[PDB]
């Protein structure tokens, strides 16, 4: 049963969720206007994870699209496939954060959650069954990073036992558009850590980065990024969705993720990709879809895992294929690259298989690692938030909306620990 | 007059108990929905189904089966297939909440909720019955479900009915390739359950099966499903003597009066012969003489464990088709005298032979072709030390550091379950060298 | 603002000349019914359709 | 798709092959071993049905190519995919067909005697004897009834006697009990008392 | 040696039959029997039914297993199985009553072996018959006013079989059921006369 | 020649008797308007007009108007009496002491009429059976005062009255519990043998038996009147083993304070899954003991059984029904009191049970109706008595009752009334 409630928030996030919720609909059949056309039963057959039903016979999706500036909605609304959405969950401020933590996370963001934690608690509440919750958002926008990181706080002490998911957009160093990234992207992790059960970590230079080399796309736009983030997303909980061999759910990926409480930041890729000149060059079998599963340009992040050692790995196929294929080749490629893999913990790949595809493909690959690679990302944002810190510059905003420089101290502290002992696993031996 | 119980846990114990129902209705002509066929209008004659199926008074069969699970996506599969009127509706018992890899959570956080229905449901199919052999169990080890369950199952089985038999086909995680991650803890735990409380265990590990389609029958990209129909097979030829005539009967009440020395030592790991393709099946003479061979080829093994590095306890093989005592009896000798193949030294003599008249059966889009002769063994030896062995030499490795204990204390079970699993192993051992050694 | 599919005529895209006042129109898999044009257009239509 | 239709019927019975077969005769295999292109095997990643099947399949141009798949025969899992049934050795319920001309006989009949046109007895014209209610003075006493028209009555048992024996086929084919789908709409519209087996037929008749 | 080949391609066929066993004994001129055909080797089976409250210990009789007719000493083979035929089992008679729908297509469905079994051969033989008789159409005047006492339309097994032997035409037991089961409309076991007559010729 | 007066006072007792008759009606095979379809059994529960149709012995009491008038225009008004319809003008709104001292008073007089014109016509009236809700107003009061009036008219006729009591914790009104006592204590020494028919019961035997989620009180009508039937068929049908009504209060009667008991049913099975069991006779008794299909909210497993009475009713036999006897009383996990060597009492009959066409039941062959008296039954006197204490204790809704004739000590009285019941149910449940 186990269905799950959209809760995403921010411009970055707005634009990712409508992107997401078309991919799905069309995946399910779905018209703009709401009314089922599909030819297969099963397409019907587990709907209830991510649509309710009203009367006439239409679906809408259980999702809140949560902002500070009206200006958004309104644009996202009127979408294709932006009617879907029941205009009541809409919930949104008159003022804005204006990219600053404190206004987004003290000042309009505690008085404003009110409303939205009551339409949320309406949604859980009418699900017989609740798995989980899952997160669409930015770290460097104050109203993202600040608003959203409150409500997790807030929604994690009502439902303590239930999964989480959040995915993560942090500001990369080279294609930085905003001078206050470091400050409010680092106490954003502070609160996230503590609270997350999952984080997915998504740069945009990465993404830049696969499209532009792997597709060679001349001019992508917001809409091509958008598109290859809901396929990794849809992905995750695909077989959740659909009979298979081997059924995984998100409470399976967690457990066999993540050796400790304190570790869970991650790295997502997708495979198969190829563009349109060479899309009818290649073959797909197992060999080719586990060779771009860790290859390193296609992750979704600037951070290159060969300069650390993979920690677990995990791998969802979709189509039907042999298993015997599937098992023989994490075999083969934990053996050949036994640099790259932790050593005292043998057996560190997971594996499942779904048997319904994409749509327009035959068979697909969604790849979750841990890796102590990503520590680069955490050392890297530190220094420049010691560099703005250590010159007090752009302080008066923060501390003058009732908040103190302390507290700026033991997040920077906290995130410094934990960039020391997430290293230390790295250099562990047994 | 004699009927048996099959239970099945997780979702490997259901795609096994699968395909091994297909055959069963095959076996005895069932047809899908129940009745035998719509053709035959005479029926009440040789009743052999009722050790699997279960007369309704007037039509179809319920066959005397359970499904137990926590996903419901497997079980919900089941029901809108083309067996969706067989079973009976209210056996097939879902959960809510998967398990998740989780041995605690199998084991202490949701089994509670659901171990209840099962035994009143198991209750009631007992009362059915009247010279009830036995039960058997099928479970995945490695899965959190599969372990949990059928830890709490046979734990509760053990005091309601206490002496009746159960026969156990546990299916282990291979040494070197595996699903998960968290797979030895789960695996480990839950041998110290099952010692004292299973009769007879048999090992069923995936890539020895893998091995075998791909050498004989000549699969490259071979499924799960592939599998499923060589364990279908064994259990086939496993009880067959119990509704079908043969030269010699061999029951359920057999094994555990024959096959286990002592009651620590109740492992054991199978084979399979001939396992032949159709287009090489008819090259070949296929005489006794050469399927017993077979039968004894380590490289045949249906577990990944050579017998060559230990000694042989005993051997009960059972043979089914147009077989003759005394060719039997002439290829026993040579494996007597076969220097390569050494017994223990505190037993004479250990085969225990079985004769069945009925053929095996060939089942249509299936894999193997249909022969006149087969052999299905059970053997027991000190060669499955081996195994005990390497899952302490990976359960000691993450342990060392304290991996994914968090996943398992916060669910209710203490700390102290794990040194305590771990010592049990530790004498599980001892005591398989100790009976090997010679006086 | 953005370009849009026509069922109407073989998965194209639109043209001026397929929005006509007084015959439904199809957009995005929704239905349109056109009453009255500003006459600024009707200017346009007279000058350039003509022929 | 081998493993289905060779062995056919006609082959079968009367003649060289049977369930097991060494059909070789009828179509084109590699005997096992063999080293060279099949032109099906590494582009497709064929599993399963041993490799003298697979040769036959690649051979005899049944196949399938092609990145895209065309809706219909993507939406297949693996359990219906390979247990539909015994297929080719020899040669289903009539249920749900039965089932509907009992609830549909039941309807007839019920609308069979609705006492049409004054064919009411003498009393119950008017109301029990002791009945509260209003009685307005400034109406028609008696009471008046219009019941169904005579071919609405036949209209249903054309399709009696139709449904038995004819075109019509049985609705939908429907799961047993525990089944967890969506049901189509039966929390929309409540649909709260009709018992969940035919609470199935009303839901998925719509 | 032992033919492989016949028991690969003819091991489905099963052949079952319904019957009541012929003995001196009173004792069990009464209690039915089931009787199984294996024709892959050759096999017999007997069953012995038990009716509810009847005090019997039903069960299975003979074991199956292979023995040949003792007058010409030659082993029984599907020809010779029969529907009405009197098969002696060792010392135990049977006479076939019913044999089972399944059964009864197989014999319909291969020609050429029984012949018996082919409806248009029973009617070419039955018609043939007529060449003694002065007129092809007092032949049928004769049949009948013999078979049809009171000219019902409608008559019964034995009716039908007791006419044909009051004119003296020799028909097995086979083909006279095998004319009763053709022309049975609603399947009640009624012979159609009118039809018999248009069938032979109008 | 046997004869048995049904009385319904209520909401709840007219939708009960509602189904009750048509199931009767169905099971005699007398159309809707009275006319038997051309076909002495039946003399039981109707009486000829001497050719014609047929008057159900029964009279409906109520003092709202709508209840009844739905059954003078339903598909039913031409089969009963008109003035057998008692209907008043204003109700009891749920005060015990409107339908027991100020507006109840005036009703019974016509009620005792109508009893007494039926009785008169009656030669063998064997009992009468009462249905009434204890949660309501006049279906305490009134049913209260026509108790005691009954008593004294009738002497010592047996009376039955298959009540229905508040759940334990899902419940409509709010002051329930304080008419329940009262009527309680009224009936104690008025009835002679009272089944306990709680609703919460019925809702999980629904869900669980015939697979339905949503249920209505339709549903639930239907099972008591078919218990009503299975009771009762061995008045009018011949069988191997026959019991009249006055033989349950000579064996399920231990004491004349006790006579409180609960009641179950079985087989009850939707007809999807209805013919994937044979339903042995071996196998109906097992769910008729099992504590879940109780029909009452009470789990016997916490008390001592004292006498248990059967009713097999289909093709059963009489030494199938021994057989399953004896392996209930060898099983452990049910235990009788000490004193009680022998507690069975069988009964057998050849009539299968009625199933209504397009109902909610299949068709079976066999069924079982299990009547049971156990020391168990304390529980729901000491909840009620637990939840009167809680409202009594300052004195709430006690204005809306003294105002009406009732005086204020009256509920110490009742309040002692049901301690002295729970001593004496402690004090039989003890080992001699
Ligand atoms: N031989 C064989 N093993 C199987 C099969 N299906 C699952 N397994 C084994 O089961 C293990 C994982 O458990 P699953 O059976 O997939 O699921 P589960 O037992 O219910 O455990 P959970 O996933 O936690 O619910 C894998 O490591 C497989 O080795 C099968 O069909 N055949
Ligand atoms: N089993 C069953 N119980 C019912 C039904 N209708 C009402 N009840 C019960 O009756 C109780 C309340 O009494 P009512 O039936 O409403 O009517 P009443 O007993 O005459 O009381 P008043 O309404 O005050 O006159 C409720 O608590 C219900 O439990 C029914 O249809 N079936
Ligand atoms: N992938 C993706 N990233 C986006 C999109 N729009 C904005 N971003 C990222 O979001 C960051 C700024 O987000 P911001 O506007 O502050 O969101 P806010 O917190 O709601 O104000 C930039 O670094 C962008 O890279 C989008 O459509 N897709
Ligand atoms: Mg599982
Ligand atoms: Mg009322």
């Amino acid at each position: 049963m186990r269905e799950i409630v959209h809760i995403q928030g921010g411009q970055c996030g707005n634009q990712i969720g409508a992107k997401f919720w078309e991919v799905i609909s069309d995946e399910h059949g779905i018209d703009p206007t709401g009314t089922y056309h599909g030819d297969s039963d099963l397409q019907l057959e587990r709907i209830n994870v991510y649509y309710n039903e009203a009367t006439g016979g239409r679906y809408v999706p259980r999702a809140i699209l949560m902002d500070l500036e009206p200006g958004t909605m309104d644009s996202v609304r009127a979408g294709p496939f932006g009617q879907l959405f029941r205009p009541d969950n809409f919930v949104f401020g008159q003022t804005g954060a204006g990219n600053n933590w404190a206004k987004g996370h003290y000042t309009e963001g505690a008085e404003l959650i009110d409303s939205v934690l009551d339409v949320v608690r309406k949604e859980a509440e009418g699900c017989d069954c609740l798995q989980g919750f899952q997160i669409t958002h930015s770290l460097g926008g104050g109203t993202g990073s600040g608003m959203g990181t409150l409500l997790i706080s807030k929604v994690r002490e009502e439902y303590p036992d239930r999964i989480m998911e959040t995915f993560s957009v942090v500001p990369s160093p080279k294609v930085s558009d905003t001078v206050v990234e470091p400050y409010n992207a680092t106490l954003s992790v502070h609160q996230l850590v503590e609270n997350a059960d999952e984080c997915m970590v998504i740069d945009n230079e990465a993404l830049y980065d696969i499209c532009f080399r792997t597709l060679k796309l001349t001019t992508p736009t917001y809409g091509d990024l958008n598109h290859l983030v809901s396929a990794a997303m849809s992905g995750v909980t695909c077989c959740l969705r659909f009979p298979g061999q081997l059924n995984s759910d998100l409470r399976k990926l967690a457990v066999n993720l993540i050796p400790f409480p304190r570790l869970h930041f991650f790295m997502i890729g997708f495979a198969p990709l190829t563009s349109r000149g060479s899309q009818q060059y290649r073959a797909l079998t197992v060999p080719e879809l586990t060779q771009q599963m860790f290859d390193a340009k296609n992750m979704m992040c600037a951070a290159d895992p060969r300069h650390g050692r993979y920690l677990t790995a995990s791998a969802l196929f979709r189509g039907r294929m042999s298993t015997k294929e599937v098992d023989e080749q994490m075999l083969n490629v934990q053996n050949k690259n036994s640099s790259y893999f932790v050593e005292w913990i043998p057996n560190n790949i997971k594996s499942s298989i779904c048997d319904i595809p994409p749509k327009g493909l035959k068979m697909a690959v969604t790849f979750v690692g841990n890796s102590t690679a990503i520590q680069e990302m955490f050392k890297r944002v530190a220094e420049q938030f010691t560099a703005m810190f250590r010159r007090k510059a752009f302080l008066h905003w923060y501390t003058g909306e009732g908040m103190d420089e302390m507290e700026f101290t033991e997040a920077e502290s906290n995130m410094n620990d934990l960039v020391s002992e997430y290293q230390q696993y790295q250099d562990a031996t047994a | 007059m004699r009927e048996v119980i099959s239970i099945h846990v997780g979702q490997g114990g259901i795609q096994v108990g699968n395909a091994c129902w297909e055959l069963f209705c095959l076996e005895h002509g069932i047809q899908p929905d129940g009745q035998m066929p719509s053709d035959r209008t005479i029926g009440g004659g040789d009743d052999a189904f009722n050790t699997f199926f279960s007369e309704t008074g007037a039509g179809k069969h319920v066959p005397r089966a359970v499904f137990l699970d926590l996903e419901p996506t497997v079980i919900d599969e089941v029901r809108t297939g083309t067996y969706r009127q067989l079973f009976h509706p209210e056996q097939l018992i879902s959960g809510k909440e998967d398990a998740a890899n989780n041995f605690a959570r199998g084991h202490y956080t949701i089994g509670k909720e659901i171990v209840d229905l099962c035994l009143d449901r198991i209750r009631k199919l007992a009362d059915n019955c009247t010279g009830l052999q036995g039960f058997l169990v099928f479970n995945s080890v490695g899965g959190g479900t599969g372990s949990g369950l059928g830890s709490l199952l046979l734990e509760r089985l053990s005091v309601d009915y206490g002496k009746k038999s159960k026969l156990g086909f546990t299916i282990y995680p291979s040494p070197q390739v595996s699903t998960a991650v968290v797979e030895p803890y789960n695996s480990i735990l839950s041998t110290h359950s099952l010692l004292e409380h299973t009769d007879v265990a048999v090992m069923l590990d995936n890539e020895a099966i893998y091995d075998i389609c791909r050498r004989n029958l000549d699969i490259e990209r071979p499924t799960y499903t592939n599998l499923n129909r060589l364990i279908a097979q064994v259990i086939s030829s496993l009880t067959a003597s119990l509704r079908f005539d043969g030269a010699l009967n061999v029951d359920i009440t057999e094994f555990q009066t024959n096959l286990v020395p002592y009651p620590r030592i109740h492992f054991m790991l199978s084979s399979y012969a001939p396992i032949i393709s159709a287009e090489k099946a008819y090259h070949e003479q296929l005489s006794v003489a050469e399927i017993t061979n077979s039968a004894f080829e380590p490289a045949n093994m249906m577990a990944k464990c050579d017998p060559r590095h230990g000694k042989y306890m005993a051997c009960s093989m059972m043979y089914r088709g147009d077989v003759v005592p005394k060719d039997v009896n002439a290829s026993i000798a040579t494996i007597k005298t076969k220097r390569t193949i050494q017994f223990v030294d505190w037993c004479p003599t250990g085969f225990k032979v079985g004769i069945n008249y009925q053929p095996p059966t060939v089942v249509p889009g299936g894999d193997l072709a249909k022969v006149m002769r087969a052999v299905c063994m059970i053997s027991n030896s000190t060669a499955i030390a081996e195994v005990f062995s390497r899952l302490d030499h990976k359960f000691d490795l993450m342990y060392a550091k304290r991996a994914f204990v968090h996943w398992y204390v916060g669910e209710g079970m203490e700390e102290g379950e794990f040194s305590e699993a771990r010592e049990d192993l530790a004498a599980l051992e001892k005591d398989y060298e100790e009976v090997g050694i010679e006086t | 603002k953005n370009r849009y599919k026509n069922v109407q005529t073989n998965n194209e895209y639109f043209q001026p000349t397929d929005l006509v006042v007084g015959k439904d129109v199809i957009i995005n898999g929704y239905s349109f019914r056109i009453l009255e044009c500003d006459e600024y257009t009707l200017k346009w239509f007279a000058n350039n359709i003509v022929q | 798709n081998t493993t289905q239709m060779i062995p056919t019927y006609q082959d079968v019975k009367t003649g060289t092959t049977w369930l097991g077969g060494p059909t070789h005769v009828l179509q084109e295999q590699h005997i096992p071993g063999y080293k060279g292109h099949v032109k099906g095997v590494q582009a497709e990643s064929l599993h399963g049905k041993t490799f003298a099947r697979i040769t036959a399949e690649c051979l005899n141009n049944r196949y399938k190519s092609g990145f895209i798949v065309d809706d219909e025969e993507r939406f297949k899992t693996n359990y219906q995919l390979e247990y539909i049934r015994p297929n080719l050795r020899n040669n289903n319920n009539r249920q749900r067909d039965d089932e509907v001309e009992r609830l549909e006989l039941i309807k007839a009949q019920l609308n069979s005697q609705p006492k049409t046109i004054e064919d009411v007895p003498p009393i119950d014209r008017v109301p029990v004897i002791g009945y509260q209610g209003f009685r307005p003075v400034y109406r028609h006493p008696l009471k008046q009834v219009k019941g169904p028209t005579e071919d609405e009555i036949d209209f249903q048992a054309r399709t009696i006697l139709e449904l038995t024996k004819g075109q019509k086929e049985a609705p939908k084919e429907i799961p047993i009990v525990g089944y967890t789908g969506f049901q189509k709409g039966i929390k929309a519209e409540n649909m709260f008392g009709k018992t969940f087996k035919d609470l199935s037929n009303a839901s998925n008749r719509i | 040696r032992k033919d492989i080949n016949k028991m690969y391609t003819q091991d489905q066929y099963i052949l079952r039959f319904e019957g009541k066993l012929i003995s001196q004994n009173k004792e069990d001129n009464h209690r039915k029997f089931i009787i199984s055909f294996f024709c892959g080797d050759d096999t017999i089976m007997v069953y012995e039914t038990a009716d509810k409250n009847s005090g019997i210990w039903g069960g299975k009789f003979l074991e199956r297993m292979n023995h040949n007719n003792p007058i010409n000493n030659k082993p029984y083979t599907e020809l010779d199985f029969q529907i009405g035929e009197i098969i002696q089992l060792g010392v135990y008679r049977f006479q076939l009553l019913r044999a089972d729908e399944y059964t009864h297509k197989y014999m319909k469905s291969k020609p050429e072996v029984f012949k018996e079994a082919d409806i248009e051969y029973t009617l070419n033989h039955l018609r043939k018959f007529a060449t003694k008789y002065k007129s092809y159409d007092e032949f049928m005047v004769l049949l009948i006013k013999n078979i049809d006492p009171n000219r019902r339309g409608v008559i019964d097994f034995n009716d039908f079989v007791v006419g044909l032997r009051r004119l003296g035409y020799n028909l097995t037991y086979q083909e006279i059921y095998t004319l009763m089961r053709y022309f049975d409309l609603d399947e009640n076991w009624k012979l159609d006369v009118k039809s018999l007559f248009v069938a032979l010729g109008g």
